């Protein structure tokens, strides 16, 4: 049957300092016991100082990051390029994942 | 490039007159008159066949069309109309009765089906009224003969005879005279040739004149035999020979 | 789909069929409302022209919504059963939603909600009504009455009267109500009611229903017998000198 | 005037 | 008409769509545009009024392909020509999706045409305000055709429409004479820049550029160009010897 | 476009009248007069017929008495057409409450739902009023019987006696006088009949154009009686009319 | 004119179609703004208008994309909507094809949605003209857009009431500010200029001023305000 | 009977001049801009003695950092309002956070011009008056109209008075204005105008603080204002 | 009145526009006439291209929409191509559906038929075209049968159409008055197609050229149309006799 | 398994509906009323899946309150239980079905007789002089059978049911915490508030 997901692997870590933040993950794709790419950046800056990794299914993972980054283009568009706080966007992704939560 | 006319087409005027039903009943008074007559056996519904050519062949056209076997109407009137009124109620008597109970429709029903089609003309958005008055004629197992008029306006009334369209008022007075409740069917087409034969000036012979009954069941028609409950059409249109052997001896 | 806008501006800034709404109501029947200090009366008058109605049957001009609040219009009598309806319904649904029955305020905002829409949707023409809707909220003695009209506009009142020759009665009210005191007695605000009716019917007290709520639910309409009774005394105090 | 104009 | 020219759908008592006639009145006002039909192909060419001297020149392109093998231009309404064209750019598509082929010329033609003749049946909608000049080069030939607001369209020889359009198709006529055993595309490209000259005196006042565009079974192996460079001033210099 | 043709029907006046619906009425001022007359034990319906031919036919014409269910009938006045579209959808209403409920439907809730749809043509949709005028006679175990009229602007109201057509403020005048509470049912058959013969537009009152009907105690049921032509002929020489 | 300019769908006698013409004396109503363009940048000036002393100006450029801006003069409300069009199909152009949205394309999408609005029963045109500016792969450009659909490339323009002072300027000053290439700062200057030649019993301010600029590593920005000091 | 939707031979849609119009006899509404919060009043003006003046609402709140004032066909803004206070409750949903005020302004407005034969049938019959606090841009207040454009005015009068209350403002607002200034101020203009002795029952105050958000004054707070206002005034 | 306007009844009970929609028929000044043989049918249209641009084989009134059926339209191109394709789809859609070949007659109704609404539904002009259907039927034989923008249908031994209508049909009449059959007893088609040619010039009074007219033929096997060469040979016969 | 049991004696109808609420492993609440007043005169009871059966009941008694105020009238018991078992007989061709069994019980004012009424998710309807949902009838209806007159008081009934309730907790394995007991009768709704 067609199976619509997949496994690309990945391990991504995120630490919060006191006047700074780190979000870092390996650059390895992989399917099954193949290697796809030793580098494929899966951590990505997304403007108002925000950086995002979705790991897991790399399809799924793409498609979440382009939509949030869009998300803050249209934020813009729509509130006078006011900056998109960091728990906004927490809470606009929270919106983002639940739209497709079945 | 849709329907843009959601609106009724047909309205009150302030003196409470429904003008384009009106209108419409004028155009069926320019009609060629059409009659019909209900004897104790029979059902007799003629009209003239006035040709719009002597190139055009008059057979190749009917007034006068099977409803079921049955029943058969014909009209005065706007005749585009007319036809695709006739291939309504065809489809009627089907969708809505053949097909539920396995019996064609009695005659008032399919009558009382197409004054719904007419009303409706009368009322829905973006529709002018039909243009015909129709005269049904038919028999059903349990009402028997008869005989019905539906006007532009959805009314019906059932009628022991009656005639509609140009020579009405006059043809209507005389059957009025010859009109009695014995007539076998036979008397009613003569009466019928008769009375068709003042609001007819031109030639008047079988080839310009249709005229059908409603009377025994004819097994020949049926096409099949071995079933003895099908018994076989009573709606015969009459031939062109038929007629003029009855208009010599008229 | 017929969506043709029936309710639009012209050119002095009126919306006329609104305004033609309104001159529906003014043909209509009087209608009338007086708080008392613990009680709320409705009042309608019945047009006389007609002498053979069956009284049992003909509906009332005061409609129960829920079991502690009412209804009265002046307008168009086929119209005020679509507002009836809509407001039945809602009064039903706020109870299974919110377990708790509509304040007399809420349903009234909803009525005049749909009179709003009404003028300002496509395809449909405006209420030729408006109401007078009374109560007591639930598990509450302060009484309630308020009055809508076909623009969707509605306020609350000490007391109030719509329909036909309403400029009479409202001056009577404006020179008999004091809000300081207002009718302590449920038979004496009945008795304010009814006066106020007189001004305008005369004739008689089968042309007449008054109907008295009180608080938790406690709705009744009086009999002929029970409103002539209002109308004798009132009509002998008067002859007077 | 008109200031409903940009 | 009398009251008849007031919805798009009517009969006027003499068998007349008014609504239709007045869109014409919108393509003749129009811009002078033409297409003249060779021996294995067309040429196209139109007249861009420079309005003012602040138009970017050679930047307001006129001519519209569809698909690889059709020419399309058009005089009047320019948004409703682009409206038609892109319509006939879906008609091509949804044509070829089913039958493989590139849609054949006179196939063209008709789906626009029944395409604009629908803007004549409801006064819910106008008619187009365009008269639109097109063809190609198909299985079997060479083909221009001409599309008036009523929908009506023909094949031609060569056609012309707009304010130029009598000086143009006088020009077109004598183009069949002389020259009529036949027309090369090399020599159809020179002609069209002389008609669009002759045809500029009206509108005189305001001066132009020429843009012409063809579509030669030799010269472009059958498929729809604009003719710019070299090939383009040697037009328009031809033109302007044989005006003098 | 379109809106250049559109009559729109469901306008006030600058009086706050319903123009078509107005018109309407004037349009059921021309049809037969119809009668309804309430009893202590049943109810009279009689209505007059405006189509009258020699060789109409009248054993199986309808024209203005119809059978709603068994225990309610309509007195029709206005475009009989537009009358039967309104019936047989009363028809299946009462069905439909008897699907739901088990209980034939109580007559005003009929009468209600009958006057609601009119109502609605009244308020959007832009078409057209039904031309019809309705004299309801029912029974149900909650009012005994009941007597309506419904009227093109979706109003409805219960009467004692009352009347629709041509001629009504003189047939309601009539009435007026001549009703009494305590009447019997025979009593209130001559009563119609005779009102129908002091404002008949005709010149005699026959057999040949008239409808009628009476619904009365039956058994402990209620029985429903329309008239055949027969059954009036005798009525109308009964309380001396022929 | 009377019988023929109730709607769009209805020609004139002689091929007009007012409910358009009616839309265009908007755009005359609005305030006047200009766009010009070098073979490396473009501009857009417009003066912005208020109601009272005590209203604030109502913004006339709008950021499209990163590379595609539009300044308007008509009603605003339908800038709005054409502008949300517009950074809509630039949106979906760099989604579906990682590829900016050409102007030339903006053009042409902008005009087949207004013409939309020419042949549609129950709608009307939109009241609203809009000069567009952006660099693409073609360079520098500027396109005047028009309710009647028509969209056009031209070095420089202005629409809007008075804008024929704006407009004559640059015809006459064409060759002098096509050649301001690779200098900011002095083709904004070209087009405050070209904006001045149209004010009647009014100078520019801070708080009417509002400029817009985007070129060859330039990104489309606005500056209103104190950031406009510098060119008065 | 032309389309709601056209345009007039100078440029103008004519349901929305029309519309224009019947604002003009709204009863009155005032709102001053001040470092210290933002002042929203109105002008009342029962119909008759037994109108309970308490169920006259032409204050509303949006959220607590927004509130509305209205002017016109007062029915047509319930639903303005409920918008409003939609898209301010959506907003915090979607982004843990307050709307600003112009952007529930722009929201506003956006529903002014869907109308035609295009949900709605006509445009609004009612202006509004949105004042509001938001840490981007402070104090503002913003005039809506049914045209569906909008200003940010530091002081604003919409209705009947309009015409001249605004003449008014412009001379006496300035912005180092205080709160009360601003309030003493509103209830001046509207006594002026209004056809009644403004009292505390024919008129209403209401303000929007950052520190208490939106509240509309209770009558005891507007009188003991009233009283206030008459002395400055005898003090000649 | 409107009723001038859109298809709904005048006071005399008439439909203006399909009377309007008539005239239009003849706006192409191009007659036309149709007859059966033996075992054929033919059908003749005047041609006419005064433009010195136009390419003539583009320019033609007759269709074939079937592989038996041709169809000649009278009236302005646009409306006849807008019919043709119908047709065409209805006969093709059919065959599909009932597994024969769609008849001529049937063709008629079914146009006949959509003519008719057109003068019903407000929201539709009748198309200004008269449908001339011609085919040698399995069933009935050669055939004609003609429909108009009143939804009119009929069968004709022959018949014509145009603004020279009359002086075709007087013509036609009298030849069927003395030869007393309904078609013209000839075996061949090009013979029938020359005894069409020939009572055409009789009945207009001009003589043809090769390029004047536009020739179809049906016979059992297929609907075709005749070339100018096939033409000028039709021509030549004519006149060696 | 909950219990619904309903007795009809000679002057009202009784409910006794079980009082528990488990879900899964926890026993959650031990009152729990599963009944509904659908109208002064009309009690129903109903048990069944889980959210499925307040929301039937709920929505039940809404349409017939609503029925109530705009006739003015209190429909019967016979044409309450119709247009229930309608909505269920509906519900069960639908896509997701109330999964809900009811009893209901009222007093025809009308014709002075209680009335009891069993329907099942089906839409299965019949009128019984006792009745049960679920297993309960299957230990209640032997004693039923033996010691039911159709003349029994209303205390008469109340002690039957009382034998009825001791043989469940006897031989049934769950603990359902006892019943909530409720009459119908002339008078209205009154709930049995010392039940054994
Ligand atoms: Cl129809
Ligand atoms: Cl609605
Ligand atoms: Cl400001
Ligand atoms: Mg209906």
């Amino acid at each position: 049957q067609f199976n619509p997901y997949g496994d690309n692997g990945g391990t991504i870590l995120g630490i919060a300092g006191e006047d700074f933040a780190v979000l870092a993950g390996d650059t390895r794709n992989i399917t099954d016991y193949s290697i796809n790419s030793r580098y494929e950046p899966k951590v990505f800056d997304c403007g108002d100082n925000i950086v995002m990794s979705a790991n897991g299914f790399a399809a799924d993972g793409d498609a979440l990051v382009k939509r949030f980054k869009n998300s803050v283009k249209w934020y813009h568009f729509d509130h006078n390029d006011k900056k998109l706080s960091i728990n906004s966007a927490a809470r606009n992704i929270q919106h983002l994942l639940y739209g497709k939560r079945f | 490039m849709t329907d843009r006319y959601s609106f009724s087409l047909t309205t009150f005027s302030p003196s409470g007159k429904l003008g384009q039903i009106d209108y419409a009943l004028t155009a069926v008074k320019q009609g060629v008159t059409s009659l019909g007559i209900k004897a104790t056996n029979g059902v007799v519904i003629a009209t003239e066949k006035k040709s719009s050519s002597p190139l055009a062949m008059s057979e190749t056209l009917s007034k006068v069309s099977l409803l079921t076997p049955d029943i058969g109407a014909v009209y005065s009137g706007m005749g585009p109309d007319y036809r695709v009124l006739v291939d309504k109620s065809r489809k009627v008597a089907h969708t809505s009765y053949k097909r539920i109970y396995g019996e064609y429709p009695p005659t008032k029903l399919l009558v009382s089906e197409v004054a719904k089609i007419m009303q409706e003309a009368t009322q829905s958005g973006g529709v002018r009224p039909f243009g015909v008055s129709l005269l049904i004629a038919g028999h059903d197992e349990f009402n028997g003969f008869s005989l019905y008029q539906v006007d532009p306006s959805g009314s019906y009334f059932p009628w022991k005879a009656t005639a509609i369209g140009k020579g009405s008022v006059a043809a209507k007075t005389f059957l009025e005279k010859r009109w009695n409740d014995e007539l076998e069917l036979e008397d009613a087409i003569h009466i019928a040739l008769l009375t068709l034969k003042e609001s007819v000036e031109g030639e008047f012979n079988g080839d310009t004149i249709e005229l059908a009954i409603i009377g025994d069941e004819n097994p020949d028609l049926l096409g099949y035999t071995g079933i003895p409950t099908d018994k076989g059409p009573r709606f015969r249109k009459l031939t062109s020979q038929e007629i003029n052997d009855r208009l010599e001896a008229l | 789909g017929y969506d043709r806008a029936l309710s639009i501006f012209s050119p002095d800034g009126h919306i006329f069929q609104v305004e033609y709404a309104l001159e529906a109501v003014k043909r209509g029947t009087c209608a009338v409302g007086v708080k008392g200090k613990n009680c709320v009366v409705l009042g309608c008058e019945r047009r006389s022209t007609l002498k053979l109605q069956d009284t049992r049957i003909t509906p009332s001009k005061v409609s129960k919504i829920d079991s502690h609040v009412v209804l009265s219009f002046s307008g168009l009598n086929a119209d005020s059963r679509i507002l009836i309806e809509k407001a039945r319904v809602e009064a039903q649904s706020h109870r299974l939603t919110l377990e708790d029955p509509v304040t007399v305020e809420y349903l009234t905002r909803y009525v005049a909600g749909v009179q709003q829409r009404y003028t300002q949707s496509g395809g449909v023409r405006p209420f030729g009504v408006s109401t007078l809707i009374a109560g007591f909220d639930p598990r509450d003695d302060e009484p309630k009455l308020y009055q809508t009209e076909p623009s969707g506009i509605y306020s609350s009142w000490s007391a109030q009267t719509i329909g036909r020759n309403s400029k009479t009665v409202r001056e009577f009210l404006e020179k008999n109500y004091d809000r300081k005191e207002p009718p302590a007695t449920v038979e004496e605000c009945v008795k304010l009611t009814v006066r106020s009716l007189l001004e305008v019917v005369q004739t008689g007290a089968k042309n007449i229903e008054i109907t008295v709520v009180k608080p938790d639910s406690d709705i009744v309409a009086l009999s002929s017998e029970e409103i002539n009774q209002y109308v004798t005394q009132i009509e002998q105090e008067k002859q007077e000198q | 005037w008109r200031s409903y104009y940009a | 008409g009398t009251g008849y020219d007031l919805s798009n759908s009517v009969f006027s008592p003499d068998g007349r769509n008014f609504q239709v006639e007045y869109a014409v009145k919108a393509v003749e006002n129009g811009t002078t545009s033409i297409g003249i039909k060779c021996n294995d192909g067309v040429v196209f060419a139109v007249e861009k009024l420079i309005t003012s001297k602040l138009l970017v020149p050679q930047k307001n392109v006129k001519i519209q392909v569809v698909d690889r093998h059709i020419g399309c231009v058009y005089s009047g309404l320019i948004p409703d020509g682009r409206h038609l064209v892109n319509r006939g750019r879906e008609e091509a598509a949804s044509f070829k999706k089913l039958y493989k082929t590139p849609i054949p010329i006179p196939a063209f033609a008709d789906r626009l045409g029944q395409y604009v003749q629908a803007h004549t049946l409801y006064n819910s909608v106008r008619p187009f305000g365009v008269s639109t000049i097109f063809g190609g080069v198909d299985k079997n030939g060479a083909h221009l055709y001409m599309l008036e607001p009523s929908g009506s369209y023909w094949g031609y020889k060569g056609a012309a429409t707009g304010k130029g359009r009598q000086s143009a198709k006088a020009e077109l006529e004598k183009l069949v004479d002389h020259h009529p055993e036949g027309l090369s595309a090399r020599e159809a490209v020179k002609q069209a820049a002389k008609i669009i000259y002759l045809a500029h005196e009206d509108n005189k006042e305001k001066d132009f550029e020429l843009e012409i565009s063809w579509c030669s079974l030799s010269e472009t192996n059958g498929l729809h160009k604009f003719v710019k460079g070299d090939l383009l001033q040697e037009a328009i210099d031809f033109a302007q010897k044989e005006i003098n | 476009g379109s809106r250049r043709y559109d009559s729109r029907t469901t306008i006030f006046s600058p009086e706050g009248r319903l123009y078509q619906v107005e018109y309407a009425l004037e349009s059921i001022s021309h049809a037969g007069t119809a009668i309804g007359i309430m009893a202590s034990d049943g109810i009279v319906l009689a209505a007059e017929r405006k189509v009258t031919s020699t060789l109409l036919e009248q054993d199986t014409s309808t024209e203005k008495l119809y059978k709603l269910n068994d225990k309610i009938a309509v007195a029709v006045a206005g475009l009989t057409a537009d009358a039967e579209i309104l019936i047989n959808t009363a028809r299946i209403h009462a069905q439909n409450y008897l699907k739901t409920y088990n209980e034939d439907i109580p007559v005003e809730i009929l009468v209600r739902r009958l006057s609601d749809i009119k109502q609605g043509y009244t308020q959007h949709g832009g078409l057209r009023p039904f031309g019809v005028s309705f004299i309801y006679a029912g029974y149900d175990d909650r009012y005994g019987y009941q007597l309506y009229t419904s009227n093109p602007s979706g109003n409805y109201t219960g009467w004692k006696a009352i009347s629709v057509g041509a001629n009504t403020s003189a047939a309601q005048t009539l009435l007026q006088m001549d009703y009494k509470d305590d009447m019997k049912v025979d009593d209130a058959i001559e009563l119609a009949l005779k009102t129908l013969s002091k404002t008949t537009d005709s010149s005699a009152l026959t057999y040949d154009r008239l409808e009628f009907a009476t619904i009365r105690k039956g058994d402990g049921e209620v029985y429903q009686k329309i008239f055949k032509p027969q059954e009036i002929k005798d009525i109308l020489v009964k309380t001396g009319i022929t | 004119r009377n019988n023929y300019d109730g709607d769009t769908v209805t020609f004139s006698p002689t091929g007009r179609l007012f409910q358009v013409e009616y839309a265009l004396e908007a755009i005359k109503q609005g305030s006047v703004t200009v766009g010009l363009r070098s073979n490396t940048h473009a501009v857009l000036v417009a003066l912005k208008r208020n109601a009272d002393e005590l209203s604030s100006y109502q913004k006339k450029i709008i950021k499209c994309d990163e590379h595609m801006g539009l300044s308007l003069a008509g009603l605003a409300p339908d800038a709005r909507v054409l502008s949300n069009y517009l950074r809509q199909q630039c949106n979906y152009s760099s989604l579906v094809f990682n590829r900016k949205l050409a102007v030339e394309r903006a053009g042409h999408l902008l005009c087949d949605k207004a013409q939309k609005n020419t042949q549609s029963y129950g709608g009307r045109p939109y009241g609203v003209g809009l000069l567009i500016i952006g660099y693409d792969k073609s360079g520098a450009h500027l396109l005047e857009f028009q309710p009647s659909g028509n969209v056009t490339e031209l070095y420089g323009t202005a629409i809007g009431a008075r804008s024929q002072g704006a407009k004559t300027y640059l015809e006459r000053t064409l060759d002098t500010f096509i050649k301001i290439d690779g200098n900011p700062d002095e083709l904004i200057k070209a087009g405050v200029e070209a904006i001045s030649q149209s004010l009647r019993d009014e100078s520019l301010t801070v708080d009417n001023l509002s400029i817009a600029i985007v070129g060859k590593d330039t990104p489309f920005t606005i500056y209103d305000g104190e950031a406009v000091a510098k060119y008065i | 009977d032309r389309g709601v939707s056209t345009f007039s031979p100078e440029g103008r849609l004519f349901q929305v001049e029309y519309s224009l119009e019947a604002i003009k006899l709204g009863s009155t509404a005032i709102g001053i801009a001040t470092k210290e919060g933002v002042v929203l009043g109105v002008e009342k003006r029962a119909t008759s003695p037994l109108l309970e003046s308490d169920s006259i609402e032409k204050i509303v709140e949006i959220d607590r950092h927004i509130g509305c004032a209205m002017s016109g066909l007062t029915a047509d803004a319930r639903s303005m309002i409920e918008h409003a206070r939609t898209a301010a409750v959506t907003h915090n949903l979607y982004y843990d956070e307050d709307i600003n005020v112009e952007s529930l302004t722009q929201s506003v407005c956006d529903l002014a011009l869907r109308f035609g034969e295009r949900l709605m049938s006509r445009p609004f019959g009612v202006a509004l008056l949105i004042a509001g606090h938001d840490a981007d841009d402070g104090y503002q207040l913003f005039h809506a109209e049914p045209s569906g454009t909008f200003y940010r005015y530091n002081a604003k009068a919409i209705g009947s008075g309009s015409e001249g209350a605004q003449a008014e403002l412009l001379n006496e607002w300035h912005s180092s204005l205080t709160l009360k200034e601003a309030e003493l101020l509103v209830l001046k203009i509207l006594k002026q105008v209004m056809e009644e002795k403004l009292d505390e029952n024919n008129a209403q105050l209401s303000c929007i603080t950052k520190q208490d958000g939106f509240k509309i004054y209770d009558n005891e707070k507007t009188a003991e204002l009233i009283k206030e206002l008459k002395e400055k005034e005898a003090a000649e | 009145g409107y009723d001038r306007h859109i298809t709904i009844f005048s006071p005399e009970g008439r439909l203006y526009q399909v009377e309007y929609a008539f005239k239009a028929t003849n706006q192409t000044n191009i007659n036309s006439l149709a007859v059966r043989g033996k075992d054929c049918t033919v059908v003749i249209s005047q041609k006419k291209v005064p433009d010195k641009l136009l390419d003539p084989t583009t320019v033609s009134y007759i269709f074939c929409i079937s592989r038996t059926i041709g169809m000649v339209v009278n009236g302005p191109i646009p409306d006849a191509r807008n019919a043709a394709l119908r047709a065409k789809a209805e006969a093709a859609e059919f065959r599909y559906k009932y597994g024969y070949d769609m008849p001529c007659d049937v063709l008629a109704k079914r146009m006949a038929n959509l003519s008719q609404i057109y003068t019903q539904r407000a929201y539709m002009r009748p198309l200004g075209v008269i449908l001339t259907f011609v085919s040698v039927d399995e069933e009935l034989g050669p055939s004609i049968y003609k429909t108009d923008p009143a939804g009119y249908y009929v069968g004709y031994k022959a018949t014509a159409t145009g603004p020279k209508q009359q002086e075709i049909t007087t013509n036609l009449e009298n030849h069927f008055k003395k030869s007393k059959i309904d078609h013209i007893n000839e075996e061949s088609w090009e013979k029938v197609v020359e005894f069409a040619i020939t009572h055409m010039i009789d009945a207009l009074g001009t003589e043809f050229s090769k390029n004047d007219l536009e020739v179809g033929v049906a016979t059992k096997d297929k609907f075709f149309t005749l070339s100018a060469e096939n033409i000028e040979e039709r021509l030549v016969a004519i006149a060696e006799q | 398994m909950d219990i619904i049991l309903g007795i009809r004696v000679q002057d009202s109808v009784i409910l006794a509906s079980s009082k528990a609420v488990t879900r899964g492993i926890s026993v959650l609440k031990d009152s729990d009323d599963k009944t509904r007043q659908l109208s002064p005169h009309t009690l129903m009871s109903f048990a069944g899946e889980a959210g499925d059966t307040v929301q039937f009941a709920e929505y039940i008694q809404a349409n017939i309150q609503l029925y109530s105020i705009r006739e003015d009238y209190e429909l019967s018991p016979q044409a309450v239980s119709s247009f229930v078992r309608q909505e269920l007989a509906k519900s069960i061709r639908s896509r997701r079905p109330y999964q809900v069994n009811v009893l209901i019980g009222g007093y025809d004012k009308k014709k002075n007789k209680p009335e009891l009424y069993q329907i099942d998710y089906l839409g299965t309807k019949v009128e019984l002089p006792y009745g049960a949902h679920g297993y309960s009838g299957f230990y209640t209806f032997s004693l039923l059978d033996h010691h039911y007159r159709p003349d029994m008081t209303t205390e008469e009934g109340l002690d039957l049911l009382k034998l009825c309730v001791q043989e469940l907790e006897k031989r049934m394995p769950m603990d359902f915490k006892g019943v909530i007991v409720k009459i119908v009768d002339k008078d209205g709704i009154r709930q049995v508030d010392d039940f054994q």
